[PDB]
């Protein structure tokens, strides 16, 4: 399956996609294998990135016992900027699993937040 | 830490479909709970059968008293009514002269 | 084949002393029976508060009703009371005694 | 580790223990070791040290008994019971309602006892 592609970049770069920034296809990174447990980083192939999963996505990842590899598409998402537009994050109220343990698509993934460091003019 | 970011959590949901469900609970968490709960609603239940039975009482104390207060008003306006009927008969009387 | 011995668990015990326990119950057991007492509970407290409001209309309604039936009743005392004083009036300025 | 040797005979062939048949040290002979719901748990097999019978556990008794794993070997001490004679006088029972632990796993005071009820069986002119 293919992973939305520097779609994280998109998120908080393009109005429309940060209005509304569902659909996009991302797989888990790394997690905490209670509430930091709810903090994952996912990867969309270029960018990885921290995620905020919250309500039904919470229950859902911890019940489905979810992990690095596998693909999700996000369902019901916010976009969050904190800490002065220096930490971004992904909140994430819905999923759905796309598939379980695939290969990593990306070992060496830009983390987001170095990224806009870099380049802080870009976003919204 | 990334507490700024945790502390989001529980931030009211933009989307209407976002619901929150609590972490799982062990069946000896939700026991006590569930128990607490019937006891509860048992007491509500309790209460409001008293409620229930007193207002009737009162609907029934309130239906005599009216009653009471209404009869004694007819009463006393029948007891006039025979005051004036005694007034025409003795003025009739005078008028046949006796 | 033992069972007309197994018929005496529940025969009442000529020892005061001798306590009956329900037979243990697993807390999947016991969490699904609370579950379904407070559904029950819900069940009953909803039609009791609606029970309630009907008897508090219902009791409007009466009272309403009994206080015209009583100020119908009032009124027709009253006016016989003015036909009556008319009557009194009328024979007083008819001079029938000539 | 002393038993009310015999015992069981006492209780159905004397008035005064039939009437109060409590005190008494046994050995448990025989368990069911059932579908969790079930009264068959409830009915057990005893020792004196002479002869074996059923007991039917009840109330307290039947709670402790299973809370508590009791199995052969153990000794207990009645301290609630009855007597009955069920079928009219074909089967023997002690109805336990209470009892309490005197020794966990013994060693069986007496493993070739006589069942009660093929005693009274034999000698019908003693069972009351
Ligand atoms: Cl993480
Ligand atoms: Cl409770
Ligand atoms: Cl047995």
């Amino acid at each position: 399956v293919q992973l939305s592609r520097g779609d994280f970049h998109s998120i908080f770069t393009n109005k429309q996609r940060y209005d509304n920034p569902t659909g996009g296809v991302y797989q888990v990174y790394n997690t905490r294998k209670s509430n930091r447990k709810n903090l994952i980083m996912i990867s969309d192939g270029i960018y990885h990135m921290k995620a905020l999963l919250r309500n039904q996505a919470a229950s859902k990842f911890q019940s489905m016992e979810l992990q690095r590899g596998d693909i999700i598409r996000v369902i019901i998402a916010e976009p969050a900027i904190v800490r002065e537009r220096k930490k971004y994050v992904l909140l994430v109220d819905d999923f759905e699993l796309v598939q379980s343990r695939a290969d990593m698509v990306n070992q060496t993934s830009t983390f987001l937040d170095n990224y806009f460091s870099e380049h802080p003019n870009e976003t919204l | 830490d990334d507490d700024d970011i945790l502390e989001l959590v529980n931030r009211p949901p933009m989307s209407q479909m976002a619901v929150p469900i609590k972490p799982p609970e062990s069946q000896a968490e939700q026991l006590m709970k569930a128990k607490g709960e019937v006891g509860v609603l048992r007491q509500k239940l309790s209460m409001l059968e008293k409620t229930l039975r007193e207002h009737d009482d009162n609907q029934k104390k309130l239906e005599s008293s009216l009653k009471s207060s209404h009869e004694e008003e007819v009463t006393k306006l029948k007891i006039e009514l025979e005051r004036l009927e005694d007034e025409r008969k003795f003025m009739l009387l005078e008028q046949k002269h006796l």
